């Protein structure tokens, strides 16, 4: 064994995927005037997958003739969960090499 | 959820009661006597009532 995919972990594959998931929720705000689009979610479970997707998000109110179904409250706690798990993420991953330098080092 | 319902103004028909009638003693006046029309032809030459 000792081996780096061991010793991260899955945080090495987390950080990226909360970038993704950070990515297409600024996607959705920013596409939120703009008719005809349609609000894109990331599945987790999929880029766990991938690393051992866009999918798209269910209306709860109808639309008003845009079409467009990115419902700006639900995005800005998601972004806001997102990023939060993202710091944490990097704490996570950041301590696997702390501790592991420490062990060789000694010090 | 059923929540958004937008409303439209439109024009259901119009108002077809007698007019005030007014007595001016002029020969070439008419009204018509309850219900009825006149039928003109307007400038274009389409037939209309009025």
């Amino acid at each position: 064994a000792i081996s780096f995919d061991n010793a991260l972990g899955i945080h090495q594959h987390t950080v990226g995927v909360r970038e993704r998931n950070a990515e297409v929720i600024s996607t959705n705000i920013a596409q939120a005037n703009t008719p005809g689009y349609k609000a894109r979610g990331l599945d987790f479970a999929k880029e766990l997958q991938a690393a051992t997707d866009k999918l798209y998000r269910l209306p709860t109110q109808p639309d008003t003739g845009d079409g467009n179904t990115v419902d700006l409250d639900l995005e800005r706690n998601l972004f806001m969960q997102n990023q939060i798990r993202h710091q944490a993420s990097l704490d996570f991953l950041g301590s696997k090499f702390k501790n592991l330098t420490k062990a060789i080092k000694g010090e | 959820h059923p929540s958004r319902v937008f409303s439209m103004t439109e024009r259901p028909g119009h108002n077809f009661a007698q007019g005030s009638v007014i007595t001016t003693g002029r020969d070439l006046d008419v009204t018509i006597e309850g219900s009825g029309w006149i039928s003109v032809l307007d400038h274009t030459g389409k037939e209309g009532l009025t």
